[PDB]
């Protein structure tokens, strides 16, 4: 991250597809360095399937300039998350923040 | 309000301080500005232009 | 006739940096020996770095191993940073296996009874499933300096960057000593972090021996 | 034109310029020296800025 | 075998004339070319067993800014034509030596009282140009031993800046030389001057002795 920001990273980093955002709050049912499992809320669900968001991370794939495209998680197991939150960090992010 | 940061932890205000040359052991004359900054690096890389 | 110096003092103030003291020293000796001493003690000593690495399942540092909350590149990159004391060899392998949720500190490296882990709170990983494993190789050897991968370069042996150098960080002062009922002398103190894996005073020792066998060259004793 | 054209640039320039200069009250001021080799041995064992 | 550094050998000594020289180490170790360099430079800038001049009595001019009958040039150039003069001394630590000398012409080094243990490497060197017959000189002239430069700033007598060091000027550059198969390693070039009183192989032997007995609680 940058030590010196303008606080506009976070809305750079969350409003490009390179994070992976939680759609539904809810609490983190399982962490892995390629999927995250997360147990919707009962004030957050549809009257049936009761479901789970499922977030498949994008390993070591190619951009259009060569370079590499990675997400890493950095949420932990068994922890909260809100809706708007990022689970997987993508390239040049960092805890959310954008980090060139 | 850089300088009462500063002053927030225990550095100099003046933002610079006093170097020693790395080779000689010999004290820099005139305080000089050293501190953090946000470095990049640009996808211009010398294997791909040699 | 100069007064020669000795080691007076050796505070160590934690297990990671200590406070060796040098007196007494003469008009603009404590100078010339502190930055000498500096620069061979930040230099050239040597280490015992981590390099090269198995795991069981993994082909190469750019995949992904099951039930683990790290990228295989990111365990590198954690053991590149483990510190460790080989006692009577120039290299060994150490062991590391585990199972079951949780962290996977130093600590659960097989014992090898003639090494020493410094620092077992060293997180490498994290398990985050019941019915995961990891089972490692993880191979360490003394060295000096620093020598990438590739310039020292099967198809599951990942070599990792060695750093073999146990010291992070030399400062020093000289510092005026009443000392033997005579002012005009001189005391240095050098301060000095560390990794874990070297006594201050042997550093020192090691230093001097390094100097005083390069000046050999353009002196005869 | 004839001027040079390998004048130095900007840091040359600059080093020349502060060590070609002059305080009006300076460490050791106002001693005699027999030739610039004592001066620089003044200058570089710290007796003289 | 991480003991085993690179031991160098001097490549060659550029012998000029017999104050100056040139030597040269390679290949050394990468960074050991500064960190040798410096300490020497230290050791032979501002610790030296030497012999200087430190004090001058001229008879009549008890005060530093005055002037002499029949001497074209006024005492500032006489203590600096003092601080040229190399000397030798054994064992004793001060001496008084004196010039006296009356007649047209120069005087230089070898007019001064050659009694005692003491020489001068320079006997042409002039002192101080005379230009009648009639006025004399006479000076007394004291001698003594130190471990480097100590200016009379730091202190009817005359103080003159003491040069004990025997070198005039000492210079390194570390170059880059290779051996077969490796990048980075450096090449020490040692220049140095000195007054004649140990050619500049002495000094840099002297220098390196003394650093080497100072690392002696360590090794």
């Amino acid at each position: 991250k940058p030590l010196v920001g303008t606080g506009m990273e976070r809305a750079v980093a969350v409003d490009s597809g390179v994070t992976a955002v939680a759609k539904r709050g809810g609490v983190v049912q399982y962490v892995d360095a390629s999927r995250i499992v997360i147990k919707v809320n009962e004030d957050e669900m549809y009257p049936g399937e009761a479901g789970i968001d499922i977030y498949n991370l994008t390993k070591y794939t190619r951009s259009n300039q060569n370079t590499c495209i990675n997400q890493m998680p950095c949420v932990s197991l068994g922890e909260p998350v809100e809706r708007g939150d990022v689970l997987a960090d993508g390239p040049s992010t960092d805890l959310g923040e954008l980090a060139l | 309000e850089i300088k009462e940061l500063l002053k927030l932890g225990d550095l100099p205000t003046s933002g610079q301080i006093r170097l020693y040359d790395g080779r000689t052991g010999e004290q820099f004359e005139r305080p000089v500005t050293v501190g953090y900054m946000y470095m990049l690096k640009l996808n211009h890389l010398v294997d791909d232009k040699m | 006739e100069f007064l020669k110096p000795r080691l007076v003092d050796i505070e160590q103030v934690s297990s990671t940096h200590a406070k060796v003291t040098l007196e007494p020293l003469e008009r603009g000796f404590g100078h010339t020996l502190g930055n000498a001493l500096r620069r061979i003690l930040l230099s050239s000593m040597p280490g015992c770095a981590v390099t090269e690495v198995e795991i069981d399942g993994v082909l190469h540092e750019y995949s992904t191993k099951e039930g683990v909350q790290e990228d295989i590149l990111e365990i590198l990159l954690n053991l590149k940073g483990l510190a460790v004391r080989v006692q009577g060899k120039d290299e060994v392998i150490l062991t590391l296996n585990k199972s079951g949720i949780g962290p996977v500190t130093a600590a659960d490296i097989t014992h090898d009874g003639d090494v020493e882990i410094v620092k077992p709170q060293h997180v490498i990983c994290h398990l985050t499933d019941e019915n995961a494993s990891i089972s490692m190789r993880i191979k360490v050897q003394r060295g000096r300096g620093y020598v990438p991968a590739s310039t020292r370069i099967p198809i599951g042996r990942l070599l990792v960057d060695a750093c073999y150098s146990p010291v992070e960080r030399i400062a020093y002062n000289v510092e005026a000593a009443r000392v033997e009922q005579r002012t005009d002398l001189d005391k240095l103190v050098i301060e000095m972090e560390t990794n874990g894996t070297i006594d201050p005073e042997e550093a020192i020792r090691r230093a001097a021996t390094i100097l005083a066998e390069q000046l050999e060259a353009f002196v005869d004793l | 034109n004839g001027e040079p054209i390998i004048v130095p640039s900007q840091d040359v320039v600059l080093g020349l310029y502060y060590m070609t200069r002059d305080c009006v009250n300076a460490k050791g001021e106002g001693m005699v020296l027999t030739g610039p080799k004592e001066a620089e041995r003044l200058y570089r064992s710290g007796l003289a800025s």
